[PDB]
């Protein structure tokens, strides 16, 4: 199934992936294509944290869903 | 065989009674061994060791069920992590500014004293002993286990750089949150309603606006059929809830709102300071305090008082 991720700059990447994926697995296919880190990434759904170990299935993520990516904050 | 008699501990409650040769290091009696946090494993025992308390790995069934029931882990890393944080956490000041208890900086801390002031001004209890201990001795002024604990949590290390929100999801979940219950619709005007549940830390948390008046009177998130739909808050339970969004210039007003924390800089390295609404609002920067009337700048985290909150929105006709 397709997804969509909102990058911060305003980019929607779109994924082909199956519910069974975990939140890892998406971040992974996030980096080949964008070449953001995964341990920067963070993936949100509609306000949720999404949590690596967990599936899209987990949070009942359909298809043509739309995550937003954010980023960790690396503060002193 | 010369000894000298020592107790050894992973909870600091239950101690065990030891006899240690002054011939061998302690971490050949022992394994890794810590004294107020200082790692003693490579040494011997001295003549003024005696008597005293040591932190020890758990490394048979009774120190692992100790520090099972202690600190709600089953991560063996857990007690090496905790000590080797505190041994630089002892060292940092936590002055009394603005009637709470903050921290100095030192070592990358903003984003601990953060979390730390924060939490000050919530109703939140924690569930792991070892937690509620330090915690209590952190509002008291003496920090320097809690905060050593909030990095073994979170499996940081000292001078790491930090995330607040990512730092409070950690320290929630050894919240007592059971009864916490957010309620949420999302209206589409082709595809219409949906409700959605959440409970414990995900019913406290959000990431997309600052305004928790904005979740109450719907946020725009994009539906599947292509169109864009509005989020809002059905109902709410909870002592408090915690509004984030990816730092933005933005404007506290008293009145509004608890405590909130902004964050200076970029994606690479940033600094935090927190504003608390008191008589006037607070910026409390460690050991610093600057009053004003209202703050803007680049917030990212914002905190409300709860009760129970139901919605005055009606179904669609
Ligand atoms: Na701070
Ligand atoms: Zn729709």
């Amino acid at each position: 199934m397709q997804i969509f991720v909102k990058t911060l700059t305003g980019k929607t990447i779109t994924l082909e992936v199956e519910p069974s994926d975990t939140i890892e697995n998406v971040k992974a296919k996030i980096q080949d294509k964008e070449g953001i880190p995964p341990d920067q990434q963070r993936l949100i759904f509609a306000g949720k944290q999404l949590e690596d170990g967990r599936t899209l299935s987990d949070y009942n993520i359909q298809k043509e869903s739309t995550l937003h990516l954010v980023l960790r904050l690396r503060g002193g | 065989v010369k000894t000298i008699k020592v107790f050894t501990t992973v909870d600091n409650t239950n101690l065990h009674t030891q006899l240690v040769d002054m011939s061998m290091t302690y971490g050949q009696q022992f394994g890794p061994t810590y004294l107020d946090g200082a790692d003693v494993t490579k040494i011997k025992p001295h003549v003024n060791h005696e008597g005293k308390t040591f932190f020890v790995l758990p490394s048979d069934d009774t120190l692992r069920s100790e520090a099972f029931e202690y600190y709600h882990t089953l991560d063996e890393s857990f007690l090496g992590r905790y000590m080797s944080a505190l041994n630089h956490t002892k060292k940092w000041k936590f002055p009394q500014v603005g009637g709470l208890t903050s921290i100095k900086w030192a070592d990358n801390n903003s984003y601990l004293s953060s979390v730390l002031l924060a939490l000050q001004q919530l109703e939140v209890k924690f569930n792991a002993p070892a937690l509620q201990e330090a915690y209590y001795r952190a509002r008291a002024g003496d920090a320097a286990n809690f905060c050593a604990l909030i990095l073994a949590y979170s499996n940081k290390t000292v001078g790491e750089l930090g995330d607040v929100r990512e730092t409070m999801t950690h320290l929630l979940q050894h919240a007592n949150l059971e009864s916490a219950k957010r309620v949420l619709n999302v209206v589409c005007k082709h595809c219409g309603q949906k409700t959605t549940t959440l409970t414990g830390v995900e019913a406290v948390m959000y990431m997309g606006t600052l305004s928790y008046d904005n979740l109450k009177t719907g946020v725009s998130i994009p539906c599947v059929c292509g169109r864009d739909a509005t989020q809002y808050l059905v109902q709410q339970e909870s002592s408090f809830v915690m509004m984030s969004a990816p730092p933005a210039e933005y404007k506290l007003q008293q009145g509004t709102f608890l405590c909130a924390n902004e964050y200076t800089g970029n994606y690479q390295c940033g600094h935090y300071t927190h504003i608390t609404a008191k008589e006037t609002l607070y910026r409390i920067d460690g050991a610093h305090l600057t009053k004003m009337s209202e703050y803007k700048g680049p917030v990212t985290d914002v905190f409300y008082k709860e009760t129970s909150y139901t919605t005055t929105i009606k179904p669609v006709s």
